[PDB]
Formats: C-alpha cells, structure tokens, sequence
C-alpha cells in the first residue's frame, strides 16, 4: 500500500532524522 | 517480533493456498452440477422425444 | 493489518527513543 509504505518510512524517517539530529546535537552538546 | 513474520506469512500463505484450492475444487463440482443441468435439459429432451 | 498496528509501534519507539534522543541531545546544551 503506498499509505503505508510511505508512512511506515515516515515513521522511519523520524527515526532516522531524529537521530541524525541527536548524534549531531550530542555531537556539539 | 517473530509474530509479525509468523503472521505476515501465515496469513498469506495457508490462505492463498487453502482458498485458491476450494475456489478450483469446488469449481469442478460446479461445472458438474451444471453438467446435470444440461443433463436434465437432455432429459426433457428426451422425454418430449419419446 | 495488525501487522502494521504492530510495526507501527516498533517503529513509532525507534523514532521515539531517537527524538527523545534529539531532543535530550538539544536540551543537554
């Protein structure tokens, strides 16, 4: 399903940002 | 989650091959039964023949 | 789709644990 496919990776993807932005944020803080 | 494979796998594959089975298994018993309708129109047939 | 009730909550922790860590690793300063 193209519902669910994308927004399984959008859940992902606030994985994946949310992490980009903690280990950068960590990575200055 | 094992369950999601056990499910995501379960699901499709004892329902594609159980219900793909009945709809060709029962089909046959279906054109036979339709079998016996023509059979019954050649019986009628063969009744007004006689 | 249970499946995905189910996957959505894997996923819905993966992001929340890496925002709670984007958010910790911003508010750590």
């Amino acid at each position: 399903m193209d519902a669910i496919k994308k927004k399984m990776q959008m859940l992902k993807l606030d994985k994946e940002n949310a992490l980009d932005r903690a280990e950068q944020a960590e990575a200055d803080k | 989650l094992n369950e999601l494979q056990a499910l995501i796998e379960a699901h499709f594959e004892n329902r594609k091959k159980e219900e793909e089975e009945l709809v060709s298994l029962k089909d046959r018993i279906e054109r036979r039964r339709a079998e016996r309708a023509e059979q019954q129109r050649i019986r009628n047939e063969r009744e007004k023949e006689r």
